């Protein structure tokens, strides 16, 4: 097992995010290749639960419901947060060999 | 995941509902809107299989008008039978089509519709509307008859205008198809008479018209002692369902031969507002219901009305004609419609700004008094009676009002011009159209609006009907609001389903 | 400077005739301009203003 | 021998989902213009059937 | 496995029609069916006589059947799952 981190990182390359961040959060302090994006909490499946869930734009019911990280009231580009890790808990192998 | 449910009983802001594709209770099939209605009692089944147009928004270049069906044997309950008519080929005379009527012959059992081909950029030669028909054994599968084509130049009528054949059989059992043409630049509705439904013989002219309109999806009928003709007003200034009474066929007839303009009523025979259009009738022995269409609004905005003529299909409304002891006709809501709600909501104030006082149940508003109740909900039952001082007074209701609403939409009764109008309220002073009815003279009023999503009906004190698309009008605020007068409202009362 | 007006109402006139206009809409003051690339922005950090809106 | 192999509409299930699509959108199937006919309709609820 | 058992084989082609005592030139570029009549003929009334399409290959337009040809007259082949479409039109012989 490993863990891998970035400590520091060129301002220009933290922008646009080549390393991790898709551009929109700095990788720094994060594993490389890390990616930033919304969080999906279900599908609508009524009206009523289109209605009480916070604004977005094209919201319908059967469409992907997107949690609204900073308690606005509305899905924008600010409600977005660390989902991916490129970094497996553990790798293991294990070879048998009968005679 | 955590679902977070917003505090809707206890909040009067403004908030942006959304329509389903789909209505319920004024039907409108999930795919496409519905255009005009074809009424139908079925002789077998006992129930009402009313049939229609299937419109789209972005409708095709030529073949634009497929048939659907629907059975609503209650009024309230749509199921639907699918496409029942196909549209025809590109260079086929029925690539359009338009409205028609059905029969069903028990010597065959054999249900028979006849309805209207629209030639796709017809020539000169080549007659734009043609009279066909489609026969079917158990209203399932329907086969078009390729041998008859009812062609208006036939019989001297005008090649571009034959529409809408309506079809009733009289009690000596002969049948009689009605078109609405045009004869040397006047409109005359022609009858054609026939034994077997496979022959026709053109008895003439049956009416004429007034003041050179055109009348759309006409529809003769017998009412206990009355007979009726209800027509669709094709005028863009006027655009609005009216009818004709008479106690026999004949005095039917007889009525406006020469602009002789003999009204029904004082309100020229007005039924409903520009709201209500190819309003057609049918009986299941005990009831006859008149089916329409509620037109959508242009980028869904309720102010946009639209000048000239309104937008073209919508939604399919149902309405319970009324016929009086004096031969006059209204319109009522139907039982089913009525008996759906049954939960009951509570009601409460939101709003305090006029000189209004709340007593109990009973609350009184003088001039520019206004009180706000609490949200409504998808389907809305709003039952009160208000008492006016006067018989000069301006009540009126309002939606989409909310605390921080710019603008509301209102239905003002105004007492002295006689009548009701429905206008957009707040910043925007704007005035869309109206209604006439008959003034009770005892300043009192029966209000009940039966709505679902974003189509609302008013019916006031049995006497006046008013159709009326208002979006975003669920899960919002409404109001009661006073101009001039002095009013008192009482029985407030809100039902759900 | 009459860009709003006339982009609203050329929605609601052509929203009838092409569907992707069904839920259009321009604002006042924040759709007369492209915004400043949020790239840009976090590179040169204190030292560009997004546009008035954003 | 190729295991993985990826499962991927035949030629009715590709109509049945474009049917849906336009169903579900509200537009007519039939505009699919892909030559695609389609005989479909309603059941009790009011949801389309293929 | 993948097969949808849709039976898309399914032949649709239209051999030739006869209009009462007069045959059809079919073209298949534009699936257009041209029938001709000396510029006297009743187009009113015209009984299907034969019509030979392909084998397991149905026609909408049955035979024996009488049609008005006073306009184009669409008419669908089936087979199996496919189909295909055909405008037949009538014309008296103008010159
Ligand atoms: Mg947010």
């Amino acid at each position: 097992t490993y863990r891998n981190e970035i400590l520091e990182l060129p301002e220009t390359v933290a922008a646009n995010g080549k390393f991790g961040g898709n551009g929109v959060k700095s990788v720094v302090g994060h594993t490389y290749g890390a990616q930033v994006g919304y969080i999906a909490d279900g599908i609508f499946k009524s009206q009523d639960e289109v209605d009480n869930h916070a604004t977005q734009e094209g919201a319908a019911v059967g469409r992907i419901r997107y949690r609204d990280i900073d308690h606005n009231g509305v899905i924008d580009e600010r409600d977005q947060n660390w989902i991916y890790d490129p970094t497996p808990s553990f790798s293991y192998g294990l070879n048998i060999y009968l005679e | 995941p955590i679902l977070t449910q917003k505090n809707w009983d206890g909040t009067a802001t403004y908030f942006q509902s959304s329509d389903e594709h789909g209505f319920s209770m004024y039907y409108k099939p999930q795919v496409g809107f519905v255009g005009d209605p074809m009424p139908f009692y079925d002789p077998v089944a006992k129930d009402f299989k009313v049939m229609y147009l299937q419109d789209y928004r972005p409708n095709p270049e030529a073949t634009y008008h497929p048939i659907f069906g629907v059975a609503t044997k209650d009024g309230a309950t749509y199921e639907s039978l699918g496409e029942l008519i196909s549209c025809g080929g590109r260079d086929e005379q029925d690539a359009a089509i338009g409205t028609g009527g059905t029969i069903y012959n028990p010597a065959d059992k054999l249900y028979y519709t006849f309805y209207t081909g629209n030639k796709f950029k017809p020539s000169s030669d080549q007659n734009a509307q043609v009279v066909m028909v489609a026969t079917s054994p158990d209203f399932k599968t329907w086969t078009k008859n390729r041998t008859f084509y009812l062609k208006g130049d036939t019989y001297g009528y005008d090649k571009n205008d034959f529409r809408d054949p309506f079809l009733f059989q009289t009690e000596d059992g002969v049948y009689h198809m009605l078109i609405a043409t045009r004869k040397n630049g006047k409109g005359h509705i022609a009858e054609f008479t026939s034994a077997d439904l496979k022959e026709w013989e053109s008895a003439g002219t049956f009416m004429t018209m007034m003041w050179d309109r055109f009348y759309e999806c006409p529809d003769v009928f017998k009412m206990g002692d009355w007979w009726y003709l209800i027509y669709s007003e094709q005028a863009s200034f006027m655009r609005k369902v009216q009818y004709f009474k008479g106690r026999t066929l004949e005095d039917l007839k007889a009525t406006t031969a020469n602009d002789a303009g003999i009204w029904p009523d004082n309100r020229e025979g007005m039924l409903d507002s520009r709201a209500f259009y190819a309003g057609k009738t049918a009986s299941d022995g005990t009831n006859r219901y008149i089916w329409g269409w509620c037109p959508t609004r242009a980028g869904n905005d309720n102010g946009n009305v639209g000048d000239v003529e309104p937008e073209w299909a919508g939604n399919l409304v149902a309405q319970r004609l009324i016929q009086h002891e004096d031969g006059t006709l209204t319109l009522g809501v139907p039982d089913a419609i009525d008996r759906k709600y049954t939960s009951a909501q509570e009601v409460k104030v939101m709003a305090k700004d006029g000189n209004m006082i709340e007593s109990g149940k009973t609350y009184t508003l003088g001039e520019g008094a206004s009180v706000i109740f609490n949200r409504l909900k998808v389907h809305n039952k709003i039952s009160f009676t208000v008492k006016t001082a006067s018989n000069t007074d301006r009540f009126g209701i309002s939606f989409v009002r909310g605390t921080d609403s710019a603008s509301w939409y209102s239905i003002h009764v105004n007492a002295d011009e006689g009548k009701a109008n429905f206008e957009k309220d707040g910043d925007d002073a704007k005035y869309l159209f109206d209604n006439k009815f008959n003034i009770p003279a005892d300043n009192e009023y029966r209000v009940t609006i039966y709505s679902d999503q974003s189509v609302c009906v008013t019916y006031i004190n049995d006497q006046l009907s008013f159709t009326n698309r208002i979006y975003q009008m669920q899960k919002n605020p409404w109001s009661l609001c006073c101009y001039k007068g002095e009013i008192t409202v009482s029985d407030v009362q809100v039902s759900t389903y | 400077g009459e860009a709003k007006d006339v982009i609203n109402a050329y929605y609601v006139t052509e929203a009838s005739r092409c569907s992707i206009y069904k839920n259009a809409g321009f604002t006042e003051n924040k759709n007369e301009y492209l915004p400043v690339p949020f790239e840009q922005i976090s590179a040169s950090n204190g030292n560009y203003t997004q546009n008035f809106g954003w | 021998m190729y295991q993985s192999k990826m499962n991927v509409l035949n030629t009715e299930q590709y109509g049945r989902a474009m049917w849906q699509a336009y169903v579900n959108d509200g537009e007519n199937p039939n505009g699919n213009a892909l030559g695609y006919a389609y005989n479909w309709g309603y059941n009790a609820d009011g949801n389309p059937v293929l | 496995d993948f097969k949808s058992g849709l039976r898309l084989d399914g032949d649709v082609w239209v051999n030739s029609i006869r209009l009462d005592e007069y045959a059809g030139t079919v073209d298949y570029q534009n699936k257009a069916i041209v029938v001709g009549v000396p510029y006297d003929y009743d187009i009113t009334r015209m009984v299907v006589t034969e019509m030979n399409l392909s084998e397991g290959a149905k026609a909408s337009i049955a035979i024996g059947e009488t049609i008005d040809f006073s306009l184009p007259v669409s008419l669908t082949v089936k087979n199996g799952d496919v189909q295909m479409s055909y405008t037949i039109t009538v014309k008296r012989d103008e010159a």
